[PDB]
């Protein structure tokens, strides 16, 4: 025991639920996906026994299991290599955002295999002559790349030459191209990249309604702290948004924090109530516009009121700064305040300009300021009459 | 029987691994080999621009001719070119300057091109050097000055260099080589390759599976269909070998279903389902709560797109007017309220499955967006009767 | 100006090229011919008034070398605006001596920069290596172009009517496959898209009006 | 949320939206100083003071980050190599350090924001989770990122916007002028707080407070109304 607080053991129930719900403390991966994990299992298994190389490109939004399901593909092949079943392999990992320049990918590959480090040209030339070496055995390695749009250049000499490497004789490269949407090869990339690749793009669909209630059930197998009516309610809103696997457990973590705010009382409730599910939606999707007019002063709410009054008899959402100052004095004198000065016109604009709630060019044309409302013109009328 | 033996050996021959096949390519290959015989025997040298078809897999055709000349004649040397690691237009000549005369090499000294490279080529005492060129279109510049010296060497004094450029068709002689249609000194040669139709795609598969496999795994009716649409896009050999190999693993995975636990012919329906998620919309699989199409909060926003096209005669909208239509239909139907703070993330969410698209803009709200194609896809195949049926009849 | 100043460095003065800006090389070659009084150089420059040196920054470089009597400049003038490229601030260094020359002989060398039309072999060799379905689309837009060419307000066909005409003439089947067939046309400088205000991508062919009229006569076989 | 990281190993990332350095810096720095009273964690947890107003690109940020930790270099900075292994059984003795950002506006429009994606992966890595607490003046920040960063966020933000008026606004004017018991003589300290009460209810003093409250109700707009009057007192 070196550290004074070497992980305090959770002696309660609510403190233990965060261990099984954490994105890092995962005993395996996200279940409810056996028809897709078995399909990619026979694909990678057929490449190691054949001593060849192929390509692989999936699809889906960043949050469907592209970072958890790919780990179990390696954990299952390493067990058979120790039992004299599949040939041994090498574990290579590389991310697309860890490198600033898109041409520095040749440094992480040479350093992972051997130990020599060069640059984008001194190393990029040695890797080209090493793959075509006649009379040298290799291993069934695996190439895992992420975020392909960052490696796109003007000459298209990053994604094209990468796919032509495993298409040789002594080439055992298994490329795992990870991206987002599936129409990338036919949009950003041109003809040469999409030609030498193949139509083997099997997209991954988000989890269904019956799958989100099962993954959360596996994490809470022996956690008697949540009712059955609150688990299906949280998994229902995320299933209708986009079905993201990351937007479901984050809302459940908020439910574990809103309940502790009521645990300060001497009474210690067991299961959650119905009030914790309603508050887990408004706080998760908070609005940064309905609270700006309620907590405003007097001159701020009167300045925004004259903007809609001038965009009614004209029909155009673009105006100047000299015209808005004329009608601003009419609304200020009726309620009971003197005429506003000219020097303070930029002071009240800098307050709304700092938060960028009114799109306008900087202080260059003070009398030609373009007024551009960040929100609509009908939502500001309902939030104003509430006071 | 030999069930498991045929599948483990069919994926090796169907994989895109240097397709160096001789049949189905006769008149497109004999002209290339006979063009080099007159230059090595007749002591001639010129240029030869090969404008291949965009993406058809002809890199293995030139490798077959180069290796056949080594076993026939012994004495010449062929230097390869692989400028894939050269992102700039320069640093190309010194990359191939280290191969002078095989056993006789030298070292660079910094800034020494256009002097020693063209000097050894004009030497008549040396053998006939053959230089290969690739991706010549990517080596352009602001005035393509680097391409004015490699096309004039086999045309001045001592022509002892043959130019062979392997590249697909993107642009002819318009801005890359302005010497043509202007100068009468250079006389290049141009050879094209038409896309292979059913007369070659079906032929290239007969000598591919019947020579390495014992029994076929598919009928002859499925071959005429897979070779029909592959030649309509471009006619790539890798695309034809991938559309057929992928249709086998989907059927092979179904074999291990209540069979191994205590050959067959692949039908045509098993192939159309593989290309179903390539060009066809995935809007049918949406029953039993299966999230394989559209969730919910996006259909209530895209349904109002056509409501504004028939009223303003325009097909383009923006994020500003999209919330105005949503803020009106939510108060009259009592649904889930979605603030515009997270509606911008929905714009970068509806792009897969072949639907609407957009571009990149600096400022928010004011974003010029458009729709892909809208005609007849919301009925028959798609429900839209008990979900958003009351929205279309409202406005 | 870089192919002439940097050519007398490693050949006349025997020095590798390593200058920085343009003004750094101008004042570096003057000291080599000023301290030495035995470095003659005859400049037999042909057609000084070309087409890529009309700016005032081109004559001020060569005008500095004219101040020394050890540098000989011989140029030719083939334009009626001879004093338009030099004023009084530059004639003191050159000191032009006019000599009329009568040769009477045509030019068969520099005739290359002038606009001819486009080679017909480019439009012929592009359809042979093209897919059969794409040739029917190119031959369909050329028919509607000449029939509507008389209209001066021709802005091009829209995308909605173009997508309907495909299935009427048994062509493409879907929309994403139709966009993939237009990839080899936009890269070959055949058609291009414009940012229309109505949200519709127009389709036009930036060629000559007389080129499309000679395309229907060669496709009769 | 802070006790979940120092006492345990749960990192949280929230967004604090408010005015500037005069209002937003009244809660984050107060929570960090609260950790100082307990000396069994303040000595094992350091602090990196970063500011987005100074950094304008991404290559410079990869070198100035080592100026605060100083665990492998000296006054000198190591090779130019862009950082690749940033050190990331969930229980280590390398003293976890919490980073503090500021002003999410300058680097928010750089190149896909390659700097914020690294901090969001350390807490989700496998070694020691590291949290991140920043400050920003612009309201909505979540939609100002790409979809690869939007789906990988906590989606937790609090709008620290004052909602005062006139009766409770006078207490703020008197709290800033209420000096603690630090004067050598306690007699002069009693007349200081009493004199402010005599001027808080006046026909001319209340008119100045309501005039500046309608224009800008931020606490920064009131700072100039308290120091200018002190300059006249000689």
């Amino acid at each position: 025991r070196s550290r004074s607080l070497a992980a305090q053991e959770p002696a309660s129930v609510l403190e233990e639920a965060r261990l099984r719900l954490h994105v890092s403390a995962v005993p395996e991966s996200l279940p409810c996906r056996e028809q897709e994990f078995q399909d990619i299992y026979n694909f990678v298994e057929s490449k190691l026994l054949d001593h060849t190389g192929g390509c692989m490109y999936i699809s889906g939004v960043p949050g469907t299991g592209k970072t958890a399901t790919v780990h179990e593909v390696i954990r299952c092949l390493q067990q058979a290599a120790q039992a004299n079943d599949v040939p041994p392999f090498q574990y290579i990992e590389v991310n697309g955002m860890k490198l600033t320049e898109p041409h520095q990918v040749y440094v992480q590959i040479l350093q992972k295999l051997t130990g020599q480090k060069a640059t984008a040209n001194h190393a990029a030339e040695l890797l080209a002559k090493q793959f075509c070496t006649r009379g040298s055995p290799q291993e069934t390695t695996v190439l895992l790349v992420d975020e392909l749009d960052l490696l796109w250049t003007h000459k298209q000499d990053i994604m094209y030459n990468l796919f032509d490497w495993p298409t040789h004789k002594e080439a055992r490269l298994v490329v795992l191209a990870i991206a987002n949407t599936m129409d990338l090869p036919e949009r950003i990339m041109m003809n040469r990249v999409s030609s030498r690749l193949g139509l083997t793009r099997m997209c991954f669909q988000p989890y269904t309604y019956s799958q989100l209630q099962q993954i959360l059930r596996s994490r809470l197998k022996h956690l008697k702290a949540f009712e059955d009516d609150a688990i299906q309610l949280v998994a229902r809103k995320v299933a209708a948004l986009s079905g993201d696997a990351r937007r479901c457990l984050d809302i459940c973590r908020r439910a574990t924090e809103i309940c502790e705010f009521s645990q300060q009382k001497p009474d210690s409730p067991g299961l959650v109530t119905i009030a914790h599910s309603m508050e887990a939606v408004d706080e998760m999707f908070s609005s940064s516009y309905i609270t700006a007019i309620k907590n405003s002063s007097v001159l701020e709410q009167s300045f925004l009121r004259a903007i809609l009054a001038e965009f009614r008899r004209s029909g155009l959402e673009e105006a100047t700064f000299q015209q808005i100052y004329s009608q601003h004095v009419a609304l200020c004198r009726m309620e009971g305040l003197p005429y506003p000065t000219m020097s303070e016109t930029m002071a009240v604009c800098s307050h709304l300009g700092s938060c960028r709630l009114l799109l306008v060019e900087p202080s260059r044309n003070d009398l030609l300021l373009r007024v551009r409302l960040n929100v609509s013109q009908d939502d500001v009328l309902y939030a104003l009459k509430d006071e | 029987k030999q069930e498991g033996t045929c599948y483990q050996q069919a994926k090796l021959v169907l994989n895109t691994a240097v397709p160096d096949r001789l049949p189905a390519r006769e008149r497109e290959m004999d002209v290339i080999r006979n063009f080099l015989r007159e230059h090595i025997c007749g002591k001639k040298a010129g240029s030869l621009y090969l404008s291949g078809a965009p993406g058809t897999g002809k890199t293995a055709c030139l490798s077959r001719i180069l290796q056949d000349l080594k076993k026939e004649l012994k004495g010449f040397k062929t230097i390869m070119l692989n400028c894939m690691s050269l992102r700039t237009a320069q640093a190309v000549f010194p990359a191939i300057a280290q191969e002078i005369c095989q056993e006789e090499v030298s070292r660079p000294a910094g800034k020494d091109m256009m002097r020693k490279l063209e000097k050894h080529m004009t030497a008549e005492k040396g053998p006939m050097i053959v230089l290969v060129l690739d991706e010549m279109d990517q080596l352009d510049s602001k005035g393509q000055d680097v391409l004015y010296t490699l096309f004039e060497w086999p045309w001045l004094s001592n022509s002892h260099l043959v130019l062979i450029g392997i590249a697909n068709t993107l642009d002819l002689t318009d801005r890359i080589l302005p010497r043509l249609q202007a100068r009468e000194k250079c006389k290049p040669q141009l050879l094209n390759f038409p896309p292979y139709t059913r007369n070659q795609i079906v032929t290239i598969l007969q000598d591919r599976l019947n020579q390495v496999s014992r029994d076929q795994v598919l009928d002859n009716a499925a071959v005429q269909f897979c070779a029909r649409k592959v030649s309509a896009v471009s006619g790539d050999v890798r695309k034809a070998l991938d559309v057929c190999r992928r249709a086998i693993e989907i059927v092979e995975s179904d074999v291990k279903s209540q069979t191994i636990l205590k050959p067959k012919r692949v039908g045509l329906i098993h192939i159309s389902q593989v290309i179903s998620e390539i060009d066809g919309n995935r809007m049918t699989l949406s029953q039993e709560g299966a999230q394989d199409s559209f969730p919910l909060q996006q259909k209530i926003l895209v349904c109002s797109l056509m409501l504004l096209i028939r009223q303003l005669k325009i097909k383009e909208v923006t994020l500003g007017k999209l919330y105005e239509a949503y803020s009106k239909v939510c108060r009259k139907q009592q649904v889930a309220a979605v603030d515009q703070s997270e509606c911008l993330s929905l714009s970068g969410l509806l792009e897969a499955r072949g639907i609407l698209g957009l571009k990149r803009n600096k400022e928010t709200r004011l974003t010029k967006v458009f729709f892909k194609i809208e005609e007849k896809e919301i009925e028959h195949a798609l429900k839209d009767k008990a979900l958003i049926g009351n929205i279309l009849a409202t406005g | 100006v870089k192919s002439v100043l940097n050519s007398i460095t490693e050949e006349v003065l025997d020095h590798m090229g390593t200058f920085r800006s343009i003004l750094d090389q101008l004042d570096w070659i003057v000291n080599k011919f000023k301290e030495d009084s035995s470095l003659e150089l005859f400049l037999l420059i042909h057609n000084l008034d070309s087409q890529m040196l009309r700016g005032e920054k081109s004559q001020q470089i060569i005008g500095q070398l004219s101040s020394l009597h050890n540098i000989y400049l011989i140029a030719s003038i083939d334009h009626l605006n001879a004093p338009l490229m030099w004023d009084h601030a530059k004639q003191s260094l050159f000191n032009w001596l006019w000599y009329e020359t009568t040769t009477y002989s045509p030019y068969t060398e520099e005739t290359s920069y002038e606009n001819s039309s486009l080679p017909l072999s480019s439009l012929t060799h592009v359809l042979r290596s093209l897919t059969p379905n794409a040739r029917g689309i190119f031959r369909l837009l050329i028919k509607y172009q000449l029939d509507n060419q008389d209209n001066p307000s021709y802005i091009g066909l829209s995308f909605q009517d173009f997508y309907q005409q495909c299935r009427e003439a048994f062509l493409v089947n879907s929309d994403l496959t139709l966009r993939a067939q237009l990839t080899e046309f936009r890269d070959h400088k055949l058609i291009r898209t414009k940012k229309g205000t109505d949200g519709v991508e127009y389709l036009l062919i930036p060629v000559d009006n007389g080129t499309l009229t000679d395309f229907l006569e060669k496709e009769e076989e | 949320l802070l006790k979940r990281t120092a006492l345990h190993g749960e990192s949280n990332s929230v967004l604090i939206i408010g005015p500037r350095g005069s209002g937003k810096t009244m809660l984050i720095n107060h929570a960090l100083k609260e950790l100082m009273e307990i000396e069994e964690v303040s000595e094992n947890v350091l602090q990196v003071h970063l500011n987005g107003l100074l950094q304008i690109n991404d290559k410079i940020a990869l070198k100035e980050i080592t100026r605060q930790l100083n665990l492998e270099n000296v006054v000198g900075d190591k090779v130019f190599g862009s950082f690749a292994e940033n050190l990331s059984g969930d229980r280590t003795s390398s003293c976890p350090v919490i980073f503090i950002l500021d002003e999410f506006d300058l680097f928010a429009h750089h190149k896909n924001q390659t700097l914020l994606y690294n901090l969001f992966d350390i807490s989700q890595s496998a070694q020691t989770p590291i949290a991140v607490i920043g400050l920003t003046c612009r309201l909505d920040i979540l939609e100002l990122l790409e979809k690869r960063v939007k789906s990988r966020f906590s989606h937790r933000q609090i709008h620290l916007m004052n909602s005062f008026g006139f009766p409770q606004y006078v207490k703020i004017f008197k709290e800033q002028l209420s000096l603690p018991a630090e004067f050598p003589d306690k007699v002069f300290a009693e007349k200081w707080n009493e004199n402010v009460q005599y001027l808080s209810e006046d026909r001319s003093v209340q008119e100045v407070l309501q005039k500046h409250f309608n224009i800008s109700k931020n606490l920064r707009s009131l700072h100039m109304l308290l120091m200018l009057a002190l300059n006249r007192v000689t």
